[PDB]
């Protein structure tokens, strides 16, 4: 026999979204009468009007209440229920994750290692410590839509409780900058060519998806135990059908020495500005992780670049890789190659080595 | 690396 749905605890209800932030509820409630329950404990019934809920009212439990309301079609306001809105397939309960030690940090806070309890899969877990707080789930919205060998995979989103997490594949060899600086001296150029080709494949993929990453750098690339490179940190990334993200107004956090002149000074972000950052990533790679413009401040770099200044060819960087960098740093965005062009050229270079 | 601008 079956336990009735309404007899199940609130925790188990498809229409209970726990720590769902404001902007999501907005996004989730489509038609008149659509509803969910969430925690504010004070539970809240969001039909977008928000009704605050040992018996619950506006019964022994909140599913008992919700069913009564639906069944009877009596009002809460005038507002009446039509259809409970379920969680999407990506929502994971906190208890399905075993949190491990911190492996990094960013603006929202720590990244941790973890495991999935059900099958021991190792994972990375981005946590969020409130306007910026509203931007946190951006990386999840973006990554839900993708699946590519050189892009970090989304596994799930823990929005049922605080603190909120975004759960991703763990790429166990760590960031590519540390990798270059720690293993680079034993690395063959052919391996380096493969790894920057991985990065180009990932970026070509992002451009096909109308995604503009905005923080491409060795520090935001990750290396598998087999030296496959995956692009990570999609926190600043934006999706634009028409291909340009226009910075919205207000202070911005800018990785100056990886940022194209037009993105920096006019706030025009595009796959073409991403190509500039790729140019810099190529430089980081074939320098075995040197810091770019090492004797210039950020301000001095902006001036040097505006005057036609560019990074020097790293020693023993193959000539065709440096020509490719140079092209990536063309001043006019229109003059830079596509990621398609870059990936093909890198594969061609690699094949010849 | 990052500048608030
Ligand atoms: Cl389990
Ligand atoms: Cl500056």
């Amino acid at each position: 026999s079956m336990i009735p749905e309404v007899q199940k605890p609130l925790h188990e209800q498809l229409w209970y979204h726990g720590a769902i932030p404001r902007a999501e509820v907005a996004e989730l409630l489509v038609h008149s009468g659509d509803f969910l329950v969430r925690e504010s404990q004070e539970y809240v019934l969001s039909v977008p009007r928000h009704f605050i809920i040992n018996l619950y009212r506006l019964f022994p439990s909140i599913p008992l209440l919700i069913d009564h309301l639906l069944s009877t079609q009596q009002p809460l306001s005038g507002v009446v229920l039509h259809r409970a809105v379920p969680k999407d397939k990506w929502v994971l309960n906190h208890e399905d994750l075993v949190l491990g030690e911190q492996i990094g940090r960013g603006n929202f806070g720590e990244v941790f290692s973890g495991r999935l309890r059900a099958d021991n899969t190792l994972v990375a877990v981005k946590s969020c410590r409130p306007d910026l707080k509203a931007k946190f789930l951006q990386e999840a919205r973006i990554l839900k839509q993708y699946s590519h060998p050189n892009i970090v995979r989304l596994i799930g989103v823990c929005t049922q409780k605080q603190p909120i997490y975004i759960v991703m594949e763990l790429v166990q060899g760590g960031d590519f900058l540390t990798f270059l600086r720690t293993e680079g001296a034993r690395l063959r150029v052919k391996t380096l060519l493969q790894m920057v080709g991985d990065a180009a494949a990932g970026m070509e993929y992002l451009e096909s998806k109308c995604c503009i990453h905005r923080d491409l750098a060795a520090r935001n690339c990750l290396v598998t135990e087999k030296n496959v490179l995956k692009i990570s940190d999609f926190g600043m990334s934006r999706e634009e059908a028409d291909g340009v993200y226009a910075a919205s107004g207000g202070l911005r956090q800018v990785p100056v020495k990886w940022t194209a002149p037009e993105a920096l000074n006019y706030g025009r972000y595009s796959s073409e500005s991403d190509v500039w950052s790729f140019g810099i990533l190529l430089w980081e790679t074939f320098s075995l992780g040197a810091s770019p413009y090492p004797n210039l401040s950020n301000q001095q770099t902006r001036e040097f670049v505006e005057k036609g200044g560019r990074l020097p060819c790293p020693e023993l960087c193959p000539d065709a890789v440096f020509r490719l960098m140079e092209q990536c740093w063309a001043y006019e965005p229109g003059q830079r190659p596509s990621f398609s062009t870059i990936y093909q050229e890198l594969q061609s270079i690699r094949k010849r080595h | 690396i990052y500048e608030s601008l």
